[PDB]
């Protein structure tokens, strides 16, 4: 017995399906850790982070809300993103949208 | 990609399917929906959800929400799910998916720059409680009823006189303007009650006209046919309730009298079970009816084996009784009976007792409303096993059921369930959050019309606000001017349109009573049960369809000795 | 913690208890405020212990006496009341002539 | 049918011909009128007597009182009588027999739906004590005066500065107008002293403009004979009191130099003693003009063994003296004076001291004006036995002419009495309710303005008011608004016409002084000898009519040891 | 006539050449100036100078201050000088000789009949602390900083919230104008700050125009180049004030990024060596620019033993960051460097950090600004002995450099320094007086507008107000209505322009915020040093010039357990 | 004394605590608040004599063990968290799983 304990039904549960996704291989080149949240825009990350800019427009990292990928410098890793979705206009961040998108 | 239910849970709290034992209880609540989009939810942090172009949004205060609780677990009459919920100008505003619509799908609840956020996260949301058997014995029980998720207080009295000590009653305009004034000062909802014991109907449409929403017949100033006819009379008249404590003494009749003189017109019978007032030995049978609205008082809630014991002496002082008179202590000890006392528990298991109250200082605990409720419902799990509407491995019938009876159920009998009693659309954002281990207890965060009134605080001068000391302190909604703009003064509508707010210059938000004439059992949620009840004269043992209606006493409770330091 | 006002107000009884605890160990008669939060302080304790509430009315009795106390207090102290959260949950007891 | 006087006493407390002894004194008063028709006595609880048709009648709330307390034992400088008390619109209604007069012979105080009953039976009422000698040093000496049973506080200060710690003086237009408005947050009436050490009198009338019921002369400020002179004349021509803190060095001036500056102009002078201030050694000798009110501070009240030797230090911090000054310690030596002493408390038996006062945390205890005024009357029937005005064998007129020193007296010293300072019809509903046991010392009930203020509470969550800990706690008599309702804040006649109160916004009731220079030794209630007084100047020995007037110390006293925890 | 010195200084306090030592640190301040006339100093008590016709004048009101502090010795930016302080209509009047002119020489302070007294010989009186990070967690945390000696209070929050634990933000119109109304009933200046975190500047513009004074840029709601420079624009569009809380996670950008995106306005910059919060690992570069004025928050003052063990858990707590969650420990562990901590100590007494503040309850201590401030000051003494720009034989400048942290630089900072900051004539009198013994730690009075607010004070029942127990307790200046007169709530311009202060019918003084984007690094006092700074990206290690910035930890530290009960 | 509202709310703190010690020296099982106090008033005095903050939360991990509390009660206190002056000022010792 335990107040207010859980009893969590097991299993797995699949995040953010039926979206697009791709996969990109990101390196960063910056002499300082950079650290990237689940919903930021991308495309417009730090520009140390040196990856396929094009290709990460209109997408976010494809991970459990609220967590981060760290990439420690001279780190290079593959990621996988998944498209935003909603109206799909991108505000705020470097200020390099503003607009649908 | 994928997540295991487990870290999920750790994360953003439990979902569909997940189970969660409330505080130490054997009550176990099962999630029935869950209204978010996997991937999508809501977190506030440093590199969290809800930021800039994120899962914040571009839009204006009057497109967006002033406060969301996000992840929370609701646990109301209409059901055990799992969503975000939105306040806005002190109301509920949805209850639903929040985050911003121009980059996340679903979005019901939109946030904005001008959203506060309460990360519930692993925590339980309930609507805060109203207790309306309030004696105003001191202003002291105020908070003590806070802290507890009690947020609005109906009764009557003016302090620690004689009257208070017994009735609920606030005797005449003076008197009711005097504590109409005070009640801006307390942070909660607050209602009056007149004295209703009277045989000439001016003397009351007066008080209502004062400002009382109700009036109560207390036998201390004479429950007699004559009186009640008369208060129900004005009832019908200015749409306000009648509080009922009968004649123990069966001095003007019996309880059949008594239901006579009633002539099926909405009432509410306080303590129905008989030991804080009422026709001995059988005003219980008063849940059969179809007019009586029957609320308990909790001392006798659950049925304990110290229970009798501490009865005879609690009646004694409240009822300003004298136990070298012999009469005063014959007409005590017929007031207790452990028959009526183990049967109540179970009548309310079964919906026939509708409300659950305090009777606060007066045979009546303020800050144990809630807690009882809960323990009750343990010991009829226990007792009973699973209840017949019951459906699933969880006890969520039970617990809609209980908790009806000091939320939605009390606003529906005084009229006010248009501005508060659950957590629906349009309603007072009066919200309570729970860790379920201390479920039913101790709250996290008590909120008042949108604004956090009371909540446990640590170290003032700490680095975090988690450092021992921690002990319930006001916070900013409880003060001043805020505290007016957050709280609800309820009135009779003769008063509100004499204009007594303008005329006493009362600083709260106010609000009217209305409804109160037309709310019968049928209309109690979960508690509509109107039993063949009967009760044996010389034995005092209750029997509903001639079959016993009986429960054991409890050694040891649940929310008990864990919790309290004393 | 999370202490509630009423757990709060229950430590200064505790606390006046303490005062008269330390008097009486010195052997001086207690006077009344002394006495009622000594014997008050006693049931609370037995409470915790998870004794009944018939068991205390009965022991509440037999804290003080006469002798221990300064004259006129026993007839200042007609009972006692106090409550305390047995396993059973919050129960009052009541001490009727304590002080014989 | 009968009943024993024994079992009548029990059941409505004391009647005609029955002593009690008031706490733990010798001091006994004694019944002398009971207004009530024996069988037809009021009493609240269940199956009592004010219930509907029975003892409450059918009148509406204009045709009956909002309060009644019921079998009151009245101690009043009038008498000692039982009876049933109303109240009415916050003020005395009557005093009388309540009741229904439908059913019921003789009743004067008419009980309906609109009243509330306070239980008075065995206890003792009186009317709230007037302190005329406050230093407002800190908002807390509201409380801790209310607590002991004191409802009117008269004084000046601005908080815990310089010149407040030595003299009660509100400087200025500034500080007045801050003082009045910070006055609607405390619980009792209250009415302010400007300085009045100025030669100039414009500067004067500014204050007594600004609201200054009256103004303080002190010798910190310089009490010589020119200002004493302009403050009178100001005072004459506004209608306000003086009071002085004469001048002790004798720098300019003996007594009889002081005594002719004043020219027979009525003046309040503060602890005429002499250890409180005044001129050494012989300032007590101004009890024996008619147009001096002397009073007395509390810590030379009354004299006991430790008295001396708590002195000298208490004084060099008071009026900001250096000990290591010859001068300065050789000045408050001066003051001390064992002769002076105990000549007081012999004084004040005779009726040459009119008033009692606290000298709050200058010189005197804020909580100990009723308890000292007690214990001197204790210590004088101890040694004197029974005054020549006494008749029966009971102590009523000493009683009598001991609480006339703080309810009456100082309220007609400063002219207030119209408003306050007895049990009178008309008067604002200020009353302590008392046990016999706890007389003087620890109030059972204390109402403001017809509601309960402060009272003793037990335990906020008990199932009655009763279980501990028991402790004063404010109730809602002292919440916001109808604490405004409830207290009385005195302006100066000028004041209230040049607008002052709305000028400032005050919210409490505001109330006019007025007759304060027509009020002469001969007004003091039992309480107006001349006696031919003298002190020698070298023993410092005092003498009425050759006759040496001295006292012995007490080693113990009663309202002490037995009811404080500290 | 001729007085030693020794008893001269016993007597009326030091004057020029005497040296005083701060506390118990090593720190010692030496008397500039004396602004007195030997022989004419002004003493009150009995038989002292201000006494009608001598040190008091026949002046009225209009012509003679409400106030006056006699020999003070005061420490402020501009001088550490013995002299007499005028208060006058809550304001600070004149700064000289105070006394009559009539017989008085060089009298420039007048002292009448409306005038109060606080002796301040042997004290030291600074001007009120002002705190410009407060998280509103709590209600409490004003009376904290109150008894620590900070007057004004300026941070956003609406209580125990998510948001408001972990950001300086006061969410949209809603919450402000609540928040608003809430602090009426504090005793401190407050200005609050909305969330600036948002790339739509209309959303911003209706949180200034709602009343706030400034916006908080936070990580935790997204502090991107877009966000800042949208937050930035409307600033210098409604001259109000942006703090910022970097990117520590350097998503979008390193710190030169958003250096580029500030573009050379104006800004704050909050907890700028990084524990708090900012740009990992070299936030701490940006006090290299003129238009940054960078602050300390509290924790990390100064560096001693215990300091980066207590950081962790601290941190967590603070922003809801999960320890099981690798990421969010890796960003926490990165925020913390003692390099960066033991070399901010030494920027500070270079002058290259401008501002002191807590973080309160968001890693910060509310209580302890202006103790931790002498703490590090003592410390630098200690390590690197005296300043270059020191003159004689003391710690002047020192202390003038670092009292300028707490007061004069918060207040220009924020465009409120024409009403509060330091103790010049105009300016409102909030003044706090202090024994050498206890400076810094515990203040001797707390005076808000005019009138002391809170202040130690013994048994409120004793016969002298310094009968222990003595504890900090609320004075007359911080109740009702007299509070309202001598606090301010400052307003955008904006908001006062729209009439904010009627519509919500805030009843404290309104003051209005200008000269937020003018001022800049070169204005700070004392502080304006722009030092050519750099942070080894791996090893962390802070240069200025190439040279290496470190200091040694503290074992013992004053100010601390010779002072506190726990 | 001049004491500050925070030295008095610690006094609060150490009064539970006393209530705390003394009925563990009955032999009883501590619970959620009485556990709370304990482990708290035990760092404060540990702060007083001037350990050092890594001492503490070593230390504060061994004042009371599973078997002298009630079931639930380790859980239900994932970690303790307390301030108090050291001799190099007020600093915050955590707690982790204080009780094992
Ligand atoms: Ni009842
Ligand atoms: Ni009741
Ligand atoms: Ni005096
Ligand atoms: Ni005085
Ligand atoms: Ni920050
Ligand atoms: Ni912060």
């Amino acid at each position: 017995m335990i107040p207010g304990e859980y009893h969590v039904k097991p299993g797995q549960i699949a995040l953010n399906t039926g979206r697009a996704t791709c996969r990109v291989v990101v390196e960063n080149h910056g002499d300082r850790p950079i650290q990237v949240g689940s919903h930021y825009h991308f495309a417009e990350v730090n520009p140390a982070l040196k990856f396929d800019r094009q290709q990460a427009a209109g997408y976010r990292l494809n991970i459990p809300a609220g967590t981060a990928v760290r990439f420690e410098p001279g780190q290079k890793r593959e990621v996988e993103l998944v498209a935003f979705a909603g109206h799909r206009a991108v505000f705020g961040f470097r200020g390099e949208v503003m607009g649908p998108l | 990609s994928n997540i295991s239910r487990q870290a999920y849970a750790d994360m953003f709290g439990p979902t569909v399917g997940d189970k969660v034992r409330l505080a130490d209880t054997e009550l176990w609540i099962e999630v029935e929906d869950d209204l978010t989009t996997y991937g999508e939810e809501v977190k506030f942090g440093g590199g969290k959800v809800i930021r800039d172009g994120m899962g914040q949004g571009q839009m204006l205060a009057a497109d967006c929400v002033d406060l969301v609780l996000t992840n929370a677990l609701i646990v109301d009459h209409w059901g055990i799910v799992k969503a975000d919920i939105g306040v806005k100008d002190g109301r509920i505003f949805a209850i639903g998916k929040a985050g911003n619509p121009d980059i996340q799908p679903n979005v019901t609840i939109p946030i904005g720059a001008a959203t506060e956020v309460i990360a519930a996260e692993g925590k339980i949301v309930t609507a805060g409680g109203i207790d309306t058997h309030i004696h105003w014995i001191c202003p002291q029980q105020a908070e003590e009823a806070l802290v507890s998720g009690v947020t609005t207080m109906v009764g009557g009295g003016t302090g620690p006189a004689a009257g208070t000590h017994a009735t609920t009653c606030t005797p005449g305009p003076w008197y009711i303007s005097r504590m109409l004034q005070a009640a801006d000062s307390l942070p909660v909802n607050i209602g009056l009650l007149g004295k209703g014991n009277v045989s000439q109907p001016d003397a009351l449409r007066e008080q209502v006209a004062a400002g009382v929403i109700g009036l109560k017949i207390q036998e201390d100033w004479g429950a007699t046919p004559a009186a009640i006819d008369c208060a129900l009379t004005v009832a019908d008249e200015m749409d306000i309730q009648v509080a009922l404590h009968s004649d123990t003494l069966n001095e003007s009749g019996f309880v059949e009298d008594t239901l006579a003189a009633i002539g099926g017109r909405t009432i509410h019978t306080f303590h129905t079970e008989g030991a804080g007032g009422g026709h001995a030995p059988d005003i219980i049978t008063a849940c059969a009816h179809p007019n009586i609205l029957p609320s308990s008082t909790n001392p006798t809630l659950p049925y304990t084996l110290n229970t009798i014991d501490e009865h005879l002496d609690m009646l004694m002082v409240c009822h300003h009784l004298d136990p070298d008179i012999a009469e005063d202590v014959a007409f005590a000890e017929s007031r207790i009976r452990r028959e009526t006392i183990a049967a109540e528990d179970v009548l309310h298991d079964l919906g026939a007792f509708s409300l659950t109250s305090s009777d606060s200082q007066a045979m009546g605990r303020v800050g144990e409303v809630i807690l009882r409720t809960w323990q009750v419902a343990h010991r009829m799990k226990v007792q009973r096993g699973a209840l017949a509407e019951e459906t699933g491995d969880n006890d969520n019938f039970r617990v809609k059921r209980y908790i009806a009876k000091y939320t939605i159920n009390p606003a529906l009998t005084h009229g006010i369930a248009h501005e508060v009693g659950s957590i629906e659309v349009g309603k007072l954002a009066d919200l309570v959050v729970w860790s379920p281990a201390f479920f039913g207890v101790k709250p996290a965060t008590v909120i008042k019309g949108g604004m956090i009134a009371i909540a446990p605080m640590g170290d003032i001068n700490a680095s975090i606000p988690t450092p021992q000391p921690v002990h319930y302190r006001p916070m900013f909604g409880a003060l001043g001017s805020a505290r007016h703009h957050c709280r609800l003064t309820f009135l009779s509508q003769a008063a509100a349109a004499n204009g007594v707010a303008e005329r006493l210059n009362l600083r709260s938000a106010i609000a009217v009573v209305k409804g109160c004439r037309t709310v019968q059992k049928a209309d109690m949620v979960h508690n509509s049960l109107q039993p063949n009840i009967t009760v044996d004269a010389q034995t005092y043992e209750v029997r509903v369809d001639g079959e016993l209606i009986t429960s054991e006493p409890a050694d040891v409770l649940p929310m008990a000795q864990r919790y309290f330091l004393f | 913690m999370e202490l509630t006002p009423r757990e709060k107000d229950k430590l200064l009884l505790f606390t006046a208890a303490l005062v008269a605890e330390r008097r009486l160990a010195r052997g001086l008669k207690l006077n009344y405020p002394e006495s009622v939060a000594l014997i008050s302080a006693f049931i609370m304790e037995g409470a915790r212990d998870g004794k009944s509430v018939a068991s205390l009315m009965e022991e509440g009795r037999h804290v003080l006496t006469r002798e221990q106390v300064m004259e006129g207090v026993p007839e200042m102290i007609p009972d006692i009341q106090v409550e305390a959260t047995f396993p059973d949950g919050s129960k009052l007891v009541t001490v009727h002539n304590p002080i014989i």
